């Protein structure tokens, strides 16, 4: 049952067996059990005292990790940034969040900002980056009257200073965010397949606040997540061929004996090799 | 006036740090939690759940043939059925497991397997067999003289249809390296193998040829350490409706 | 151990030859508690007629077959007193019970893997453009797997023992009963968008035999326990 | 010593001090025990 | 026997001795052990409090400065930086861990970098070191894609601010760093001598993330360390002739009598000079 | 000396922020407070009204 | 807010300092000790050799 | 854990613990009860 | 006074504590006392 486990176990002493009626290792998998050899039952077995701890493995250790989920240069001679807030465009950050079903975190976002004017040096500048949620009038224009909002949250910083950093809380409308969904988002008989409207979050723009000058600048934006707080369920097997898209989860293969759609693992001579 | 030097290291963002942060939605209130089924805390409950491999995985095999492994009758003595590279590394038959493909994540691992057979004949169908395992001094056994003297069991087809096979933990040091050489004396595991008892044995109405399907998971002491990049994606290739966030 | 008999509502299945059933994730089905609870009507809880084991169209396995599939809350639509009860109300809240059949002479061999899969978000093969509204919602007969290696979503199969499952195997067994709980991030679900689970069987290892050449099919029956309604509508 | 002067409860740190652990849910699935 | 030493040790008043059956100064170093006589027991003394204390040669003390272990420059218009790690780079860190056979220490390492563009002043620039172990995959290219990788420990900082500071643990697989190696690597009949894969620890990336602009650049990257938590068994004699690789421990000698070959010690006129 | 390293996120205007400020009007007294009729502490009270 | 002013010498990289570093590899666990012969704590017990 | 070294009381953050509450003078402000 | 604010304990400063000294292992190394 459930038990608090802080190291690996460990093996007592085995003696001879010649025992009739019993077989430990013996069982039927038909039944979708596991099997329970112990190996003091298989072998014989000296003691052996077990140090190695299994605080690294833990579900909290495994995904808190800062990872990208975006990046977009725009230059500043359509002026600004504008991005609907997913974390299935970057391949490396997907794979482990596809392993399980629901999760519960709270993440922690890091916008980190670089500039290359194309006198190559540069002066100070500034910026905004404002979280627009669902239903709230995005802005169109660098200088549009939607980013004096005292309302939605934003936040000012340079390019000299160490970058910013902020925490979102877990903001659905059900108790998990959901990573699969077998389902349509529309009450109509023709909606898109894949998507829940439970879990959409809004947009996230940035511009520049200083106004144009004589030079032109080339801006190039990228924003890190962290979670904390993770809960997790129902694990699920990695993706093994290559994504294709985003709204859906589409399969290709490629063309040759790894990760091809006949053969994911390569081929060897023979099985007698 | 509290008078502050500031040491080396300030305002460098390491990607693992761990500190608090400011609230960018003051007031708050998440919604309140609900018993999900099936809850992992740990991803060492996920290890000991056994999965199937390809120990067919030789050209001409589409599809999901690749996954069993055919034996007949036969007319000599004592004859090889096949033998399982133990890399977990390289391109093998532990790659697509659930105990390969989580831990390629991580570089040091240290515990014990087991490897579980199941018959998939008929009724009518009988015979033995012997799954040997030798410790990783020398090369590949050859023929049957040469490989009872490691680690074996002799399994006879029965009632339940099903054995183990436990590959205990023999090593000098505490763990051991998911290294590049195969040939390395931190990396080498051994080898797996199987030879017929006696034959396969089947009536005149009967298929010739029964399969065997092999899984594999590990123990309750497995550890893992080191948590790096997994080398299994490997592509860059862009893909569609990427663009469709930045308008 | 291996005689077992079910009974639910006016309905009872009797086996002889069949291994263990399994509760997915060590759980058993139950009502709503009233601190989890958030619509505010009284909920329709029928406890009979709805409770019953509800057979579905069986399929003939061949040599050259590979697999079968179904969704769990949509292949009752329209069955039963089931099929009613959907269709009026706005939400429901449920559990099911599986029970597949196969059975074949002692000179057969074969082998099943009955997997049952929460949230399967299917995926097309070689194009951009997601599935629509065909070729999902089958009501009451399953599609056929087109590449059963990859689940038909790039997932492997080999580690689809990590899902509920057990094996009908031709030498051993030849049954199995899986139970299911409620399953989803919310309380209740609509319906008719929704599907939480998908069963999906799988042959392994093809069957073969050198008697004759007789025809083999495959059952399943559905049963939903401890399932209530809510939000009444007209259609 | 962890450390927060923030007044909302969601941005302190991380915690790693949940060693609770059941196996025998996904290892050991069945009713009748073996 | 095990003792607490704080201070060196004093001297007691000494009498004058005409003891018949009893010689302090004589002994038998073919026993391989080392002299026992006091002061006290070979010449005349008076008493003296003695108040030296011995706490600065310890091997805590001796080993833990920061060290130069890399130094290279690469120019920016193969784009970045690649480093196998070893101790074997720079002579005068390598003599000092040549005195003891096995080490148990936790390293602190100090990224330092400086650029010189070849307007002669610079903007601002942005760096990135990237920790990757043995069996990961190291990229090949300034804008590869194992740089998006969260799972791989990096850290960001700028040349404007203080230098970076991490500290790693002990990261072996034994109990115990073997400076020296008496054996092979391989299972085969030929494989590296003086090697072994217990220690190997990986590579160290280092690229700059700004894109290249109208000007050339000239990075260079010193790293040093520091160990910490010091434990160190079985003392060797020191090194005396100049090193000449690194994969191994060959001796060359310099050609005239300070440390050459058949002579380590310069010459003298005569023995009685 | 106190050995202060400065972590990420500094010398950021958030505009949803809570700190103390610097007063500029030192040894200021306010006008004191007066019973005015209707006092509304949350925005439920508003829209609970037809 | 707590005010700080810095004092001089910030900022340097003395090579004999002893501060508090940065994990980078969070929850590593070291292989355990073992008694390995021949334990040196002290560079006073190697010049008192012949 | 709030914190301020200034001399002034108006200096301080805000406080969000008052959640007294009287809804029953815009929604009855009747005289006879009902 | 020592201070580390970080969870891992090999973060910490090092210690110039250990006085304890044994070294009658290198200068007498024999069996039968002198």
């Amino acid at each position: 049952i459930e038990s608090i486990i802080k190291t690996a176990t460990d093996t007592v002493k085995s003696e001879i067996n010649a025992e009739l009626g019993v077989v430990p290792s013996l069982n039927a998998v038909e039944t979708g059990a596991t099997s329970n050899t112990e190996p003091e039952e298989a072998i014989q077995t000296r003691t052996v005292i077990n140090q190695h701890g299994v605080s690294e493995t833990l579900v909290e250790n495994f995904l808190s990790r800062a990872a990208l989920v975006s990046k977009r240069s725009f230059e500043y001679k359509k002026n600004f940034f504008k991005w609907t807030i997913n974390t299935r465009s970057f391949v490396q950050l997907r794979r482990k969040l596809e392993l399980f079903t629901y999760l519960r975190f709270d993440a922690e976002i890091t916008i980190l900002t670089t500039v290359a004017v194309n006198y190559v040096g540069l002066p100070d500048l500034t910026l905004q980056a404002m979280f627009v949620p669902t239903g709230a009038l995005t802005p169109e224009k660098q200088d549009s009257f939607h980013w004096q909002s005292g309302s939605n949250a934003s936040v000012f910083f340079k390019i000299s200073d160490p970058p910013a950093r902020i925490t979102i809380p877990f903001m659905c409308i059900n108790s998990a965010y959901s990573v699969f969904y077998d389902g349509f988002a529309g009450f109509e008989k023709n909606g898109l397949y894949g998507i829940n409207p439970a879990d959409t979050i809004g947009n996230l723009c940035v511009r520049i606040v200083n106004e144009h000058q004589p030079v032109g600048f080339t801006v190039t934006v990228r924003v890190y997540m962290k979670p904390k707080h993770i809960k997790a369920w129902a694990p699920r097997p990695p993706r093994t061929l290559p994504y294709m898209s985003i709204a859906n989860a589409n399969y290709k293969g490629k063309e040759r004996a790894p990760n091809a759609l006949n053969a994911i693992i390569g081929n060897r001579d023979s099985v007698k090799t | 006036g509290v008078p502050t030097y500031l040491l080396p290291g300030s305002g460098q963002f390491l990607t693992t740090d761990d500190h608090s942060s400011a609230p960018a939605l003051p007031c708050f209130n998440p919604t309140p939690e609900m018993h999900i089924p099936g809850q992992v805390r740990n991803m060492l409950e996920v290890v000991q759940v056994e999965s199937m491999m390809e120990i067919n995985n030789t050209e001409s095999a589409v599809g999901m043939e690749r996954l069993k492994v055919d034996i007949s009758a036969l007319t000599d003595v004592d004859q090889l059925l096949f033998n399982i590279p133990l890399d977990i590394q390289l391109d093998g038959p532990l790659r697509n497991t659930l105990v390969g493909n989580i831990s390629r994540y991580y570089t040091h691992w240290s515990g014990s397997l087991e490897m579980t057979f199941m018959f998939c004949g008929s009724f009518m169908a009988t015979g033995k067999l012997i799954l040997c395992y030798t410790p990783p001094g020398g090369s590949c056994p050859t023929t049957r003289e040469t490989a009872m003297l490691g680690t074996h069991i002799v399994w006879d087809f029965g009632l339940q249809s099903s054995v183990t096979l436990i590959i205990p933990w023999i090593s000098g040091s505490h763990y051991r390296m998911f290294n590049n050489d195969a040939k390395s004396t931190n990396a080498n595991v051994g080898y797996v193998t199987c030879f017929m008892q006696t034959n396969l044995i089947v009536p005149s109405e009967s298929s010739d040829t029964c399969s065997l399907i092999g899984f594999i998971a590990a123990k309750d002491d497995f550890s893992l350490r080191l948590m790096r990049d997994s080398p299994d994606i490997g592509q860059l290739d862009h893909l569609h409706a990427a663009e469709a966030a930045y308008q | 151990d291996r005689v077992l008999q079910l009974k639910l509502g006016n309905s009872a299945i009797v086996t002889q030859e069949a291994a263990n059933y399994c509760c997915a994730y060590g759980e058993w089905p139950n009502y709503l508690p009233d601190h989890e609870a958030v619509a505010i009507d009284k909920p329709t809880q029928p406890e009979t007629a709805t409770d019953r084991f509800y057979t579905l169209k069986s399929v003939k396995w061949e040599t050259g077959s590979t697999g079968w599939w179904w969704k769990l809350p949509d292949a009752l639509n329209n069955i039963g007193m089931f099929g009613q009860n959907v269709q009026h109300h706005y939400l429901y809240r449920s559990g099911f019970l599986i029970h597949v059949q196969c059975n074949a002479t002692k000179f057969h061999q074969g082998a099943l893997l009955v997997v049952a899969i929460p949230e399967h978000q299917r995926g097309a093969h070689n194009t951009n453009t997601s599935p629509g509204f065909d070729d999902i919602m089958k009501g009451e007969e399953g599609g056929t797997f087109n590449h059963p290696y990859v689940l038909d979503d790039g997932t492997s199969l080999a580690c689809a023992t990590i899902f509920p499952h057990q094996w009908i195997n031709l030498r051993t067994n030849n049954s199995a009963t899986i139970v299911l709980p409620w399953m989803n991030a919310a309380p209740m679900d609509f319906p008719l968008r929704h599907n939480q689970w998908t069963l999906a069987i799988i042959p392994v290892v093809p069957l073969g035999t050198r008697t004759t050449s007789s025809m083999v099919p495959i059952t399943v029956s559905i049963a939903p326990m401890c399932c209530e309604f809510n939000g009444l509508r007209h259609a | 010593n962890q450390i927060n002067f923030y007044k909302d409860s969601y941005a302190a740190s991380a915690s790693k001090q949940d060693f609770s652990q059941d196996p025998s849910k996904f290892t050991e699935p069945v009713v009748e025990g073996l």
